[PDB]
């Protein structure tokens, strides 16, 4: 039973860290359109 | 003589008038490309 409630820690250990993975991996997704959308922010001060 | 002047300085009113019509036709152009512009930014913002 004590291996049994280890492994459940390592379990939810080991999605929780896939969670914070998946989560940085989106959080540069939306920078970089961001960027995109300074850049076209810029060019509109320049025709401006 | 002087009617002849009389016209002239007729026409030199309407050719700053015509002049400025023509500058507006290019200021709006200009401002027709930085809407362009803005509105590719906000395809941006829905692609984000």
């Amino acid at each position: 039973t004590q291996f049994g409630s280890t492994l459940q820690n390592i379990i939810e250990r080991q999605d929780a860290e896939a969670l914070n993975a998946l989560l940085q991996n989106q959080a540069a997704e939306l920078i970089l359109t961001n960027l995109s959308i300074q850049d076209k922010t810029i060019e509109e001060l320049d025709a401006e | 003589i002087s009617q002849s002047e009389t016209y002239r300085r007729r026409r030199q009113e309407w050719e700053i008038q015509r002049n400025n019509a023509e500058a507006e036709l290019k200021q709006i152009d200009a401002q027709l490309k930085s809407l362009a512009v803005r509105r590719e930014a906000a395809v941006l913002q829905k692609t984000s």
